[PDB]
RNA sequence: CCAUCUAUAAUUUUGAAUAAAAAUUUUGCCGUUGCUAUGGC
């Protein structure tokens, strides 16, 4: 009866706003409104503030919703959003987010927000950084709310990943600065939009992000020990790879910095268990083509002795034996001599892994194999001066 | 003619998010 | 659940960015560390590059397609404010001079099939001729 | 400006060496207006 | 390829039990018909 009624109703909306000649289109109407100077500005406001209402009236019933019906409101909505430009989009919406008084509406209001940049280009930038200075000031007041938090972020993340370069220097700093105050919120949800925000903020700010770097890097390495040990967080695997994308594109960006607290990172990559084995391999590799080897050989020996030779991990041990075989496949010569008392010392310590090893007799056998080709290929790109003492 | 017939048969993402948050 | 849909868009993003080719989020000790050693010289040789062009390319099509539409739209919409604005006499600076460049466009191709003026003084000759003989005129 | 606080000498010293290097170019050229 | 070593499967001890743990050693597709056998492409 009235349900009936009430499809038919939001079948008219559709009908009536779906964009089917410059009369008919009320899309197109709006523009020659906006383009014709001599329109009245008091006119334009109405415009704006009429839109609000009726994109508020609709995201209520979606809100407060019956397929079909749910199905159409979307219909209408999507002709709804494409009434006026991302020009006056944004300054009729913006300011109803603080209005809104609906945690649900507010939640759907910041995810129409970014679907309008998400095919902009170099025209919005103006547009992007009035919308950063009102998120960054929702951010403190939202902090109850974890899925309007957590989308705020989100969309601070897809934005200063596209042309985030070209968005004025304050307000990339600001979100640095909001960023790593979040990553200490208990809730998982905060953290994981807080560690994705950095990494492009970090990418974006390159060496100028160093000034944040104890704020970044200690942190994380302590999260991630925190991970390992709440092993019931339905969130393990998604916090996890955050950490790791984490150091994966500052291993890019900044890599000279982290070559003092480069063992931490690979005690991350190691045993991060939840994660991919591809994740951890590729992240691998950057090491390697981005930080110096002369340190990771070094670093290498302490991480084996310390916690790889005790850990009795198969995941571990592989990733630290796909490690040392390719840094010494690029090690160069001069390096390679240098670093070799050393790499010797780990090989010592390798070969005696059969004695403490828990693992059977295939596996150690196996993991012996590696550690001798290796080993001739290490002897092998030296000089004799060097090798005989050592030998 | 059977047998020719034989031969005739042989030649939104925001959306997402608004119906999975109306979920919870 | 949005939690989990919300962690989940934002990491596949970043992995996207940062490790293209890995895939996204959704026995024998022995074996086990020989495949993530097979794992590794594939990886490496795994062609990134073409992966990350392929994502560009997508993307620019879907901008390129919508700057065309602002372009297409917005000109329907400037094109009828003149007409209103011609019609009241409203007509800017701007406007005036946008006619105006039309009356030259549309009067410079009509000039093409008014012909030249050398051809029209022999025809205009040949043109007198045949008129008095069948129009006559001596009686 | 060269961030000190809670970095080590090394990544100290990164900074030290990016911005002189980058001096060097417009320092040397001044020394050769000068004379 | 042969051996060897693993893997899989079975009996057994603690064990209500799970559990670990020593120990040892009929079709490519589609049906019908039983609880097995044959009809179509």
């Amino acid at each position: 009866e009235f349900l009936t009624f009430m499809n038919n109703t939001f079948e008219f909306i559709n009908k009536i706003t779906e964009e089917t000649d410059v009369r008919r289109n009320l899309r197109l109407k709006v523009y020659s409104v906006l383009l014709d100077e001599t329109s009245d500005k008091k006119l334009i406001r109405n415009i704006r503030e009429e839109f609000g209402t009726l994109l508020e009236g609709v995201l209520f019933f979606i809100n407060s919703v019956t397929t079909e019906i749910k199905e159409i409101l979307f219909k209408v909505l999507g002709n709804v959003l494409q009434i006026l430009p991302v020009d006056e989009f944004v300054n009729a919406v913006l300011p109803l987010l603080s209005t809104s008084t609906n945690e649900d509406i507010r939640y759907h209001l910041t995810l129409v927000i970014g679907s309008k940049f998400e095919l902009e280009g170099s025209e919005a930038i103006p547009i992007v950084n009035n919308v950063m200075k009102v998120l960054l000031d929702r951010m403190p007041l939202e902090s109850k709310s974890v899925v309007i938090s957590q989308v705020i972020l989100n969309t601070m993340t897809a934005l200063v990943s596209k042309y985030g370069k070209k968005l004025e220097g304050s307000i990339l700093t600001q979100a640095l600065t909001l960023a790593t105050e979040k990553v200490s919120s208990d809730m998982t949800e905060v953290k994981i939009s807080s560690l994705a925000l950095i990494t492009n903020c970090v990418q974006v700010l390159g060496v100028k992000s160093i000034a944040f770097y104890p704020k970044i890097v200690p942190p994380s390495i302590k999260l991630f020990d925190a991970s390992l040990a709440d092993s019931s967080n339905p969130l393990k695997e998604q916090l996890q790879v955050a950490i790791l994308l984490l150091f994966a594109g500052l291993i890019k960006r900044i890599p000279s910095f982290l070559m003092s607290n480069i063992l931490d990172v690979l005690h991350v990559i190691y045993f991060s268990r939840e994660v991919d084995s591809s994740i951890r391999l590729s992240v691998i590799s950057l090491i390697i083509e981005n930080i110096d080897l002369k340190e990771v050989l070094k670093v290498l020996f302490r991480i084996w002795s310390t916690e790889i030779a005790t850990s009795n991990d198969t995941v571990a041990v592989s990733l630290f034996l796909s490690t040392l075989e390719s840094t010494v496949e690029n090690i160069d010569k001069k390096s390679a001599t240098s670093q070799s008392p050393i790499f010797f010392k780990l090989l010592l310590s390798l070969f005696e892994f059969r004695s403490i090893s828990s693992f059977d007799n295939n596996t150690i056998s196996r993991i012996e194999a590696s550690v001798h080709e290796i080993s001739n290929s290490y002897v092998l790109k030296m000089n004799d001066k060097v090798f005989r003492p050592l030998f | 003619k059977k047998q020719v017939e034989q031969r005739l048969e042989f030649y939104l993402a925001i959306q997402e998010a608004m119906e999975l948050y109306n979920k919870d | 659940q949005t939690s989990k849909y919300q962690a989940t868009s934002v990491v596949n993003g970043l992995l996207s960015n940062l490790l293209p080719g890995v895939p996204k989020i959704r026995g024998s000790k022995a074996q086990l560390i020989d495949r993530n050693l097979k794992k590794r010289v594939q990886l490496q040789n795994r062609d990134v590059h073409k992966i990350k062009k392929k994502c560009k390319l997508v993307k620019k099509k879907k901008v390129k397609k919508h700057k065309l539409d602002k372009e297409q739209l917005e000109q329907l919409a400037k094109h009828q404010v003149l007409k209103k604005h011609q019609h009241e006499g409203t007509l800017t600076d701007h406007e005036r001079k946008y006619l105006n460049k039309l009356i030259k466009r549309n009067s410079q191709n009509l000039r093409s099939w008014d012909l030249e003026e050398e051809v029209r003084d022999e025809l205009e000759d040949i043109q007198q001729s045949i008129l008095k003989d069948t129009v006559s005129t001596a009686n | 400006e060269i961030t000190v606080d809670g970095l080590d000498a090394n990544q100290v010293w990164w900074q030290v060496k990016l911005v002189l290097d980058s001096i060097d170019g417009d320092l040397i050229q001044g020394i050769q207006e000068l004379k």
